[PDB]
Protein backbone atom coordinates (compact mmCIF):
# COMPACT_ATOMS: atom_id res chain seq x y z
CA UNK A 1 0.00 0.00 0.00
CA UNK A 2 1.44 3.07 -1.53
CA UNK A 3 -1.42 6.03 -0.33
CA UNK A 4 -1.81 7.30 3.24
CA UNK A 5 -4.80 5.86 4.51
CA UNK A 6 -4.65 8.49 7.45
CA UNK A 7 -5.12 11.25 5.42
CA UNK A 8 -7.72 9.58 3.78
CA UNK A 9 -9.57 9.51 7.13
CA UNK A 10 -8.54 13.21 7.68
CA UNK A 11 -9.58 14.80 4.81
CA UNK A 12 -12.74 17.16 4.33
CA UNK A 13 -12.79 16.04 0.93
CA UNK A 14 -15.18 13.02 0.35
CA UNK A 15 -18.14 15.52 1.55
CA UNK A 16 -20.71 14.05 -0.79
CA UNK A 17 -24.26 12.99 0.73
CA UNK A 18 -25.60 9.89 -0.93
CA UNK A 19 -26.99 8.58 2.39
CA UNK A 20 -30.64 8.55 3.49
CA UNK A 21 -31.66 9.04 7.36
CA UNK A 22 -34.61 6.94 8.20
CA UNK A 23 -36.90 5.32 10.64
CA UNK A 24 -36.98 2.15 10.47
CA UNK A 25 -40.93 2.40 10.63
CA UNK A 26 -40.76 3.88 6.85
CA UNK A 27 -38.48 1.22 5.78
CA UNK A 28 -41.37 -0.83 3.99
CA UNK A 29 -42.43 -2.58 1.03
CA UNK A 30 -43.74 0.52 -0.57
CA UNK A 31 -40.37 2.40 -0.03
CA UNK A 32 -39.00 -0.17 -2.03
CA UNK A 33 -41.56 0.30 -4.31
CA UNK A 34 -40.95 3.17 -4.31
CA UNK A 35 -37.71 4.35 -4.72
CA UNK A 36 -36.08 1.35 -6.51
CA UNK A 37 -33.95 0.80 -2.87
CA UNK A 38 -31.06 3.07 -5.43
CA UNK A 39 -30.02 5.13 -1.95
CA UNK A 40 -28.01 4.33 0.95
CA UNK A 41 -29.76 4.24 4.30
CA UNK A 42 -29.00 4.56 7.72
CA UNK A 43 -30.85 3.87 10.77
CA UNK A 44 -29.27 5.57 13.55
CA UNK A 45 -32.08 3.56 15.75
CA UNK A 46 -33.10 0.10 15.59
CA UNK A 47 -36.52 1.18 15.79
CA UNK A 48 -39.27 0.18 13.17
CA UNK A 49 -36.74 -2.41 11.88
CA UNK A 50 -37.58 -5.91 13.32
CA UNK A 51 -34.33 -6.87 14.04
CA UNK A 52 -33.00 -9.01 16.57
CA UNK A 53 -28.90 -9.07 18.15
CA UNK A 54 -27.32 -11.11 20.53
CA UNK A 55 -26.46 -10.11 23.95
CA UNK A 56 -25.23 -6.27 24.12
CA UNK A 57 -21.64 -7.94 25.47
CA UNK A 58 -21.45 -10.99 23.51
CA UNK A 59 -17.65 -11.56 22.25
CA UNK A 60 -15.75 -13.32 18.96
CA UNK A 61 -15.36 -16.52 21.70
CA UNK A 62 -19.03 -16.78 22.33
CA UNK A 63 -19.63 -16.43 18.37
CA UNK A 64 -16.91 -19.38 18.30
CA UNK A 65 -18.61 -21.08 20.73
CA UNK A 66 -21.57 -21.33 18.84
CA UNK A 67 -20.31 -21.99 15.36
CA UNK A 68 -17.57 -24.15 16.88
CA UNK A 69 -14.12 -24.19 17.80
CA UNK A 70 -13.05 -26.37 14.56
CA UNK A 71 -14.58 -24.53 12.23
CA UNK A 72 -12.71 -23.15 8.61
CA UNK A 73 -12.98 -19.44 8.84
CA UNK A 74 -11.63 -16.93 5.96
CA UNK A 75 -9.57 -14.35 7.45
CA UNK A 76 -8.51 -11.47 5.12
CA UNK A 77 -4.36 -10.30 5.67
CA UNK A 78 -5.11 -6.32 5.43
CA UNK A 79 -1.41 -5.51 4.29
CA UNK A 80 -2.02 -7.33 1.21
CA UNK A 81 -5.87 -8.11 1.26
CA UNK A 82 -5.31 -11.70 0.40
CA UNK A 83 -6.79 -14.53 1.89
CA UNK A 84 -6.09 -17.31 4.61
CA UNK A 85 -7.54 -19.57 6.67
CA UNK A 86 -7.70 -20.77 9.79
CA UNK A 87 -9.92 -22.30 12.86
CA UNK A 88 -12.51 -20.09 14.84
CA UNK A 89 -10.33 -20.69 17.57
CA UNK A 90 -7.13 -19.63 16.23
CA UNK A 91 -9.34 -16.61 14.87
CA UNK A 92 -10.36 -15.97 18.63
CA UNK A 93 -6.81 -16.08 20.21
CA UNK A 94 -5.55 -13.40 17.68
CA UNK A 95 -8.65 -11.54 18.46
CA UNK A 96 -7.60 -11.66 22.20
CA UNK A 97 -4.24 -10.73 21.66
CA UNK A 98 -3.70 -7.20 22.78
CA UNK A 99 -3.02 -4.96 19.94
CA UNK A 100 0.93 -4.05 20.45
CA UNK A 101 1.05 -8.46 20.46
CA UNK A 102 -0.34 -8.69 17.27
CA UNK A 103 1.98 -8.72 14.51
CA UNK A 104 -0.16 -8.44 12.05
CA UNK A 105 -3.27 -6.89 10.94
CA UNK A 106 -6.37 -9.69 10.55
CA UNK A 107 -10.08 -8.92 9.54
CA UNK A 108 -12.85 -11.46 9.00
CA UNK A 109 -15.65 -10.29 6.98
CA UNK A 110 -17.05 -13.44 6.18
CA UNK A 111 -18.20 -15.81 8.52
CA UNK A 112 -21.80 -17.04 7.28
CA UNK A 113 -23.22 -18.75 10.24
CA UNK A 114 -26.39 -19.97 8.79
CA UNK A 115 -27.65 -23.21 10.09
CA UNK A 116 -26.12 -22.85 13.75
CA UNK A 117 -27.15 -21.88 17.24
CA UNK A 118 -25.69 -18.56 16.50
CA UNK A 119 -28.52 -17.79 13.17
CA UNK A 120 -31.26 -17.62 15.61
CA UNK A 121 -29.83 -15.22 17.88
CA UNK A 122 -29.66 -12.92 14.40
CA UNK A 123 -32.59 -11.39 12.45
CA UNK A 124 -32.58 -8.53 9.66
CA UNK A 125 -35.03 -6.30 8.77
CA UNK A 126 -38.58 -7.90 8.15
CA UNK A 127 -37.98 -5.34 4.72
CA UNK A 128 -35.30 -7.45 3.64
CA UNK A 129 -36.74 -10.51 4.06
CA UNK A 130 -39.97 -9.51 2.18
CA UNK A 131 -37.41 -8.80 -0.99
CA UNK A 132 -34.59 -10.87 -0.77
CA UNK A 133 -34.60 -13.49 -3.69
CA UNK A 134 -33.71 -16.57 -1.24
CA UNK A 135 -36.56 -16.30 0.75
CA UNK A 136 -39.01 -15.46 -2.25
CA UNK A 137 -37.92 -17.37 -4.96
CA UNK A 138 -35.75 -20.45 -4.41
CA UNK A 139 -37.59 -23.38 -4.22
CA UNK A 140 -38.30 -23.71 -0.34
CA UNK A 141 -37.77 -27.24 -0.25
CA UNK A 142 -34.04 -26.80 -1.14
CA UNK A 143 -33.30 -24.18 1.12
CA UNK A 144 -34.82 -26.07 3.92
CA UNK A 145 -32.43 -29.36 3.20
CA UNK A 146 -29.42 -27.48 3.82
CA UNK A 147 -27.52 -29.03 6.97
CA UNK A 148 -23.87 -27.73 6.48
CA UNK A 149 -23.11 -24.94 8.12
CA UNK A 150 -19.84 -23.79 6.13
CA UNK A 151 -19.78 -22.73 3.03
CA UNK A 152 -18.53 -26.03 0.93
CA UNK A 153 -20.21 -25.52 -2.02
CA UNK A 154 -20.59 -29.07 -2.57
CA UNK A 155 -23.01 -29.26 0.44
CA UNK A 156 -24.94 -26.04 -0.45
CA UNK A 157 -28.37 -26.01 -1.32
CA UNK A 158 -29.02 -22.52 -1.85
CA UNK A 159 -27.25 -19.33 -2.07
CA UNK A 160 -25.79 -19.54 1.68
CA UNK A 161 -24.70 -15.62 1.86
CA UNK A 162 -27.41 -14.47 4.27
CA UNK A 163 -26.02 -13.90 7.58
CA UNK A 164 -22.15 -13.01 8.34
CA UNK A 165 -20.36 -12.37 11.29
CA UNK A 166 -17.87 -9.65 11.04
CA UNK A 167 -14.96 -9.30 13.21
CA UNK A 168 -12.71 -6.50 12.90
CA UNK A 169 -9.56 -5.08 14.59
CA UNK A 170 -8.69 -1.34 15.26
CA UNK A 171 -6.93 -0.78 12.08
CA UNK A 172 -8.75 -2.70 9.69
CA UNK A 173 -9.20 -1.58 6.14
CA UNK A 174 -10.88 -3.22 3.47
CA UNK A 175 -10.24 -1.46 -0.01
CA UNK A 176 -12.67 -0.76 -2.42
CA UNK A 177 -14.94 -3.20 -3.92
CA UNK A 178 -18.69 -4.04 -5.15
CA UNK A 179 -20.45 -6.67 -3.48
CA UNK A 180 -20.75 -10.02 -5.40
CA UNK A 181 -23.68 -10.35 -7.62
CA UNK A 182 -24.20 -6.98 -7.27
CA UNK A 183 -25.71 -7.92 -3.84
CA UNK A 184 -26.94 -5.34 -1.58
CA UNK A 185 -26.21 -5.20 1.89
CA UNK A 186 -27.58 -4.49 5.10
CA UNK A 187 -24.94 -4.20 7.89
CA UNK A 188 -25.49 -3.91 11.74
CA UNK A 189 -22.74 -2.14 14.26
CA UNK A 190 -23.42 -4.50 16.93
CA UNK A 191 -19.91 -3.29 19.30
CA UNK A 192 -17.60 -0.65 18.11
CA UNK A 193 -17.61 1.29 14.84
CA UNK A 194 -16.90 1.36 11.05
CA UNK A 195 -16.00 4.09 8.71
CA UNK A 196 -17.15 4.11 5.38
CA UNK A 197 -16.30 5.36 1.75
CA UNK A 198 -19.20 5.48 -0.61
CA UNK A 199 -18.95 5.86 -4.85
CA UNK A 200 -22.17 6.10 -6.85
CA UNK A 201 -22.02 3.09 -9.34
CA UNK A 202 -22.73 5.80 -12.16
CA UNK A 203 -21.76 4.05 -15.97
CA UNK A 204 -18.22 6.18 -15.51
CA UNK A 205 -17.85 5.18 -12.29
CA UNK A 206 -18.03 1.22 -12.87
CA UNK A 207 -16.11 2.05 -15.54
CA UNK A 208 -13.11 3.57 -13.78
CA UNK A 209 -13.75 0.55 -11.04
CA UNK A 210 -13.33 -2.14 -13.51
CA UNK A 211 -10.19 -0.69 -15.45
CA UNK A 212 -8.86 0.11 -11.49
CA UNK A 213 -9.22 -3.88 -11.29
CA UNK A 214 -7.39 -5.21 -14.27
CA UNK A 215 -4.40 -2.70 -13.13
CA UNK A 216 -3.60 -4.04 -10.35
CA UNK A 217 -2.91 -0.98 -8.39
CA UNK A 218 -5.30 -1.58 -6.04
CA UNK A 219 -2.31 -0.62 -3.07
CA UNK A 220 -1.68 2.26 -5.73
CA UNK A 221 -4.62 3.97 -6.14
CA UNK A 222 -7.13 5.49 -3.46
CA UNK A 223 -10.29 4.90 -5.68
CA UNK A 224 -12.18 7.71 -4.10
CA UNK A 225 -9.75 10.27 -5.67
CA UNK A 226 -10.05 9.16 -8.84
CA UNK A 227 -14.03 9.94 -8.77
CA UNK A 228 -15.84 13.29 -8.92
CA UNK A 229 -18.38 12.78 -5.78
CA UNK A 230 -17.16 10.49 -2.76
CA UNK A 231 -18.81 10.32 0.43
CA UNK A 232 -16.52 9.58 3.74
CA UNK A 233 -19.30 8.54 6.85
CA UNK A 234 -19.09 7.18 10.09
CA UNK A 235 -21.37 4.29 11.43
CA UNK A 236 -21.65 4.18 15.37
CA UNK A 237 -22.32 1.03 17.54
CA UNK A 238 -26.42 0.08 16.80
CA UNK A 239 -26.35 2.18 13.34
CA UNK A 240 -27.81 -0.25 10.40
CA UNK A 241 -26.52 0.50 6.84
CA UNK A 242 -28.15 -0.85 3.94
CA UNK A 243 -26.10 -0.78 0.28
CA UNK A 244 -27.72 -0.34 -2.43
CA UNK A 245 -26.61 -2.94 -5.69
CA UNK A 246 -23.35 -1.72 -7.56
CA UNK A 247 -22.06 0.58 -4.93
CA UNK A 248 -18.33 0.88 -4.61
CA UNK A 249 -17.21 1.22 -0.69
CA UNK A 250 -14.03 0.46 2.01
CA UNK A 251 -14.36 0.45 4.99
CA UNK A 252 -11.90 1.28 8.27
CA UNK A 253 -12.34 0.20 11.37
CA UNK A 254 -11.03 2.35 14.10
CA UNK A 255 -11.89 0.11 17.07
CA UNK A 256 -12.25 -3.16 18.01
CA UNK A 257 -15.52 -4.13 16.24
CA UNK A 258 -18.24 -6.85 15.79
CA UNK A 259 -21.34 -6.51 13.13
CA UNK A 260 -23.87 -8.84 11.95
CA UNK A 261 -24.95 -8.10 8.29
CA UNK A 262 -25.44 -10.36 5.17
CA UNK A 263 -26.38 -9.79 1.55
CA UNK A 264 -29.21 -10.08 -0.77
CA UNK A 265 -30.66 -9.95 -4.60
CA UNK A 266 -34.09 -8.31 -4.84
CA UNK A 267 -36.57 -7.60 -7.96
CA UNK A 268 -36.21 -3.58 -8.30
CA UNK A 269 -32.50 -3.14 -9.17
CA UNK A 270 -32.31 -6.30 -11.10
CA UNK A 271 -30.36 -4.44 -14.15
CA UNK A 272 -27.39 -3.52 -11.84
CA UNK A 273 -26.74 -6.79 -10.12
CA UNK A 274 -26.18 -8.22 -13.79
CA UNK A 275 -24.27 -5.24 -14.44
CA UNK A 276 -22.05 -6.11 -11.70
CA UNK A 277 -21.94 -10.06 -12.63
CA UNK A 278 -20.30 -9.19 -15.66
CA UNK A 279 -17.57 -7.22 -14.44
CA UNK A 280 -16.68 -10.21 -12.05
CA UNK A 281 -17.01 -12.49 -15.25
CA UNK A 282 -14.34 -9.75 -17.32
CA UNK A 283 -12.41 -9.32 -14.42
CA UNK A 284 -12.17 -13.27 -13.48
CA UNK A 285 -13.42 -13.64 -10.12
CA UNK A 286 -12.62 -16.83 -8.38
CA UNK A 287 -15.99 -18.80 -8.68
CA UNK A 288 -15.43 -18.71 -5.13
CA UNK A 289 -15.69 -15.28 -3.78
CA UNK A 290 -19.11 -14.88 -6.17
CA UNK A 291 -22.94 -15.27 -5.62
CA UNK A 292 -23.10 -19.40 -5.55
CA UNK A 293 -25.91 -20.20 -7.96
CA UNK A 294 -26.24 -16.92 -9.46
CA UNK A 295 -28.12 -17.69 -13.03
CA UNK A 296 -29.57 -20.52 -11.71
CA UNK A 297 -31.62 -18.17 -8.68
CA UNK A 298 -32.59 -15.82 -12.19
CA UNK A 299 -34.59 -19.04 -13.64
CA UNK A 300 -36.68 -19.66 -10.36
CA UNK A 301 -37.06 -15.77 -10.52
CA UNK A 302 -38.49 -15.72 -14.03
CA UNK A 303 -40.35 -18.87 -13.18
CA UNK A 304 -42.25 -17.23 -9.80
CA UNK A 305 -43.23 -14.33 -11.69
CA UNK A 306 -45.15 -16.01 -14.72
CA UNK A 307 -46.49 -17.75 -12.24
CA UNK A 308 -47.55 -15.76 -9.54
CA UNK A 309 -49.23 -13.28 -12.05
CA UNK A 310 -50.75 -15.91 -14.59
CA UNK A 311 -51.00 -19.13 -12.34
CA UNK A 312 -49.14 -20.86 -15.20
CA UNK A 313 -45.83 -22.99 -13.73
CA UNK A 314 -42.53 -23.75 -15.39
CA UNK A 315 -41.15 -25.92 -12.73
CA UNK A 316 -41.48 -29.78 -12.69
CA UNK A 317 -44.18 -31.85 -11.72
CA UNK A 318 -42.38 -33.32 -8.88
CA UNK A 319 -40.37 -29.77 -7.64
CA UNK A 320 -44.38 -28.67 -8.09
CA UNK A 321 -45.65 -30.90 -5.80
CA UNK A 322 -42.83 -30.31 -2.96
CA UNK A 323 -44.42 -26.74 -2.77
CA UNK A 324 -47.78 -27.31 -2.43
CA UNK A 325 -46.97 -30.28 0.25
CA UNK A 326 -45.35 -26.66 1.94
CA UNK A 327 -47.98 -24.79 1.20
CA UNK A 328 -50.11 -27.20 3.35
CA UNK A 329 -48.11 -26.95 6.15
CA UNK B 1 -54.74 -6.22 -14.57
CA UNK B 2 -52.22 -6.27 -12.02
CA UNK B 3 -49.50 -2.99 -12.07
CA UNK B 4 -45.57 -3.66 -11.67
CA UNK B 5 -43.37 -1.22 -11.18
CA UNK B 6 -40.87 0.43 -13.99
CA UNK B 7 -37.83 -0.73 -11.80
CA UNK B 8 -39.42 -4.92 -11.86
CA UNK B 9 -40.55 -4.44 -15.43
CA UNK B 10 -37.45 -3.23 -16.74
CA UNK B 11 -35.54 -5.47 -14.58
CA UNK B 12 -37.44 -8.22 -16.17
CA UNK B 13 -36.67 -7.35 -19.89
CA UNK B 14 -32.85 -7.44 -18.98
CA UNK B 15 -33.27 -10.92 -17.28
CA UNK B 16 -34.67 -12.20 -19.85
CA UNK B 17 -32.51 -10.84 -22.77
CA UNK B 18 -30.06 -11.65 -20.30
CA UNK B 19 -31.00 -15.79 -19.94
CA UNK B 20 -31.80 -16.62 -23.16
CA UNK B 21 -28.31 -15.44 -24.70
CA UNK B 22 -26.43 -17.10 -22.57
CA UNK B 23 -25.04 -20.61 -24.44
CA UNK B 24 -25.34 -24.18 -23.19
CA UNK B 25 -22.44 -24.32 -21.21
CA UNK B 26 -23.19 -21.03 -18.95
CA UNK B 27 -27.14 -21.30 -18.87
CA UNK B 28 -27.15 -23.00 -15.46
CA UNK B 29 -30.69 -23.97 -16.20
CA UNK B 30 -31.44 -25.33 -12.60
CA UNK B 31 -32.85 -28.58 -11.91
CA UNK B 32 -36.54 -27.44 -11.05
CA UNK B 33 -37.44 -25.84 -14.23
CA UNK B 34 -39.39 -28.31 -16.92
CA UNK B 35 -38.89 -26.22 -20.46
CA UNK B 36 -36.71 -22.85 -20.23
CA UNK B 37 -38.03 -22.19 -24.08
CA UNK B 38 -41.44 -22.27 -22.77
CA UNK B 39 -40.64 -20.14 -19.99
CA UNK B 40 -38.73 -17.72 -22.02
CA UNK B 41 -41.72 -17.06 -24.28
CA UNK B 42 -44.48 -16.58 -21.08
CA UNK B 43 -42.09 -14.25 -19.72
CA UNK B 44 -42.45 -12.44 -22.97
CA UNK B 45 -46.04 -12.03 -23.33
CA UNK B 46 -46.02 -11.16 -19.87
CA UNK B 47 -43.78 -8.24 -20.31
CA UNK B 48 -45.74 -7.41 -23.39
CA UNK B 49 -49.02 -7.38 -21.49
CA UNK B 50 -47.49 -5.23 -18.18
CA UNK B 51 -45.82 -2.43 -20.39
CA UNK B 52 -48.86 -0.37 -19.36
CA UNK B 53 -48.85 -0.48 -15.35
CA UNK B 54 -49.72 2.43 -13.96
CA UNK B 55 -47.31 4.06 -11.28
CA UNK B 56 -48.98 5.08 -8.30
CA UNK B 57 -51.27 1.94 -8.85
CA UNK B 58 -48.14 -0.67 -8.72
CA UNK B 59 -47.36 0.87 -4.84
CA UNK B 60 -49.38 -1.68 -3.13
CA UNK B 61 -47.09 -2.02 -0.19
CA UNK B 62 -46.69 -6.07 -0.74
CA UNK B 63 -44.81 -7.88 -3.43
CA UNK B 64 -46.12 -9.19 -5.85
CA UNK B 65 -44.13 -12.64 -5.19
CA UNK B 66 -44.92 -14.33 -2.14
CA UNK B 67 -45.26 -17.74 -0.79
CA UNK B 68 -49.11 -18.50 -0.03
CA UNK C 1 -10.17 -28.65 0.09
CA UNK C 2 -13.60 -28.40 -0.21
CA UNK C 3 -14.15 -25.89 -2.69
CA UNK C 4 -16.64 -22.98 -0.84
CA UNK C 5 -18.82 -20.15 -2.57
CA UNK C 6 -20.25 -17.00 -1.23
CA UNK C 7 -17.01 -15.45 0.70
CA UNK C 8 -16.91 -12.25 0.71
CA UNK C 9 -13.39 -10.35 -0.35
CA UNK C 10 -12.32 -7.61 -2.71
CA UNK C 11 -9.52 -8.47 -4.97
CA UNK C 12 -6.05 -8.51 -3.95
CA UNK C 13 -3.02 -6.09 -4.10
O1 LIG D 1 -16.23 -4.30 7.44
C1 LIG D 1 -15.38 -4.55 6.55
O2 LIG D 1 -14.15 -4.61 6.74
C2 LIG D 1 -15.84 -4.78 5.13
N1 LIG D 1 -17.27 -5.09 5.05
C3 LIG D 1 -17.92 -5.04 3.89
O3 LIG D 1 -17.33 -4.59 2.90
C4 LIG D 1 -19.31 -5.56 3.75
O4 LIG D 1 -19.84 -6.31 4.60
O5 LIG D 1 -19.98 -5.27 2.73
NI1 LIG E 1 -18.69 -4.91 1.10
Amino acid sequence: RTFDLEEKLQTNKYNANFVTFMEGKDFNVEYIQRGGLRDPLIFKNSDGLGIKMPDPDFTVNDVKMCVGSRRMVDVMDVNTQKGIEMTMAQWTRYYETPEEEREKLYNVISLEFSHTRLENMVQRPSTVDFIDWVDNMWPRHLKESQTESTNAILEMQYPKVQKYCLMSVRGCYTDFHVDFGGTSVWYHIHQGGKVFWLIPPTAHNLELYENWLLSGKQGDIFLGDRVSDCQRIELKQGYTFVIPSGWIHAVYTPTDTLVFGGNFLHSFNIPMQLKIYSIEDRTRVPNKFRYPFYYEMCWYVLERYVYCITNRSHLTKDFQKESLSMDME
Amino acid sequence: QVHLTHFELEGLRCLVDKLESLPLHKKCVPTGIEDEDALIADVKILLEELASSDPKLALTGVPIVQWP
Amino acid sequence: APATGGVKKPHRY
